[PDB]
């Protein structure tokens, strides 16, 4: 909703997160095998 | 001794010796538990931590005449 | 740390090259054969060497353990651990133990007396 009155300044933003080994199960082990407790590697930033 | 179990890792921690665990006892017990651990499952041994709580409670007594230091 | 005397041939990293030291203290922690007054812990015992460049530094010694009665004098035991150094590493070369308990190398201190 723009108001439809005066200088309606339209403009953007973005929005941080973290992804764990649990937002993604894929950040769990491969010296043997993936989805479990006690088995952890990578994470991410993500920014909507 | 307390045991915490997870599909990934198995973690054992204890306050056996006067409320504290020593590194030497960890080394000794790691070697002993090799015969006991499951095949292909990781085993881990760690110490025990404590969290001191701070609390300032208030109590209302029906008979205020009873109150005292004791 | 805690390296068992039985773990002969094992090599561990030092925090600095041994050649930056003229002297070393090797610390050993033992359980005696018998309990004395209920306790078999010895404490942790210093062996001090000048670094002469020997292929083995030999912590060897003895404990008296067990309570004296009329019928039974305290027993005696012997122990050895041999250790060596190379650059930023040390090795447990050899050992001897006269009981079923585990004996440990536990600290290495570099010493300079310039």
């Amino acid at each position: 909703k723009i108001t439809g009155v005066g200088k309606e300044t339209i403009g953007i933003k973005l929005t941080e997160r973290i992804v764990t080994p649990d937002e993604d199960a894929s950040l769990l082990d491969q010296t043997s095998g993936v989805p479990s407790y006690f088995s952890k590697g990578a994470d991410r930033l993500e920014e909507k | 001794v307390y045991v915490y179990e997870e599909t990934g890792h198995i973690t054992v921690f204890a306050h056996d010796r006067n409320g504290n665990l020593s590194d030497t006892l960890k080394e000794d017990i790691i070697d002993a538990l090799q015969d006991y651990r499951p095949s292909g499952i990781m085993l881990d041994v760690t110490g025990v931590e404590k969290e001191e709580v701070n609390v300032s409670a208030t109590v209302t007594i029906s008979n205020k005449s009873r109150i005292g230091d004791t | 740390g805690a390296q068992s005397f039985l773990s002969t041939g094992t090599t561990k990293n030092l925090s600095d090259d041994i050649s930056n030291y003229s002297y070393v203290e090797v610390y050993t922690t033992h359980k005696t054969t018998e309990k004395t007054k209920g306790n078999d812990n010895t404490g942790t015992i210093c062996h001090k060497f000048y670094l002469d460049g020997s292929g083995t530094y030999v912590c060897s010694g003895t404990f008296v353990s067990g309570d004296r009665t009329d019928t039974k004098p305290p027993i005696t035991e012997f122990y050895r651990v041999g250790v060596s150094f190379k650059g930023s590493t040390w090795t447990l070369v050899d050992s001897a133990v006269q009981n079923s308990k585990t004996q440990y190398v536990t600290r290495i201190i570099g010493i300079n007396m310039p």
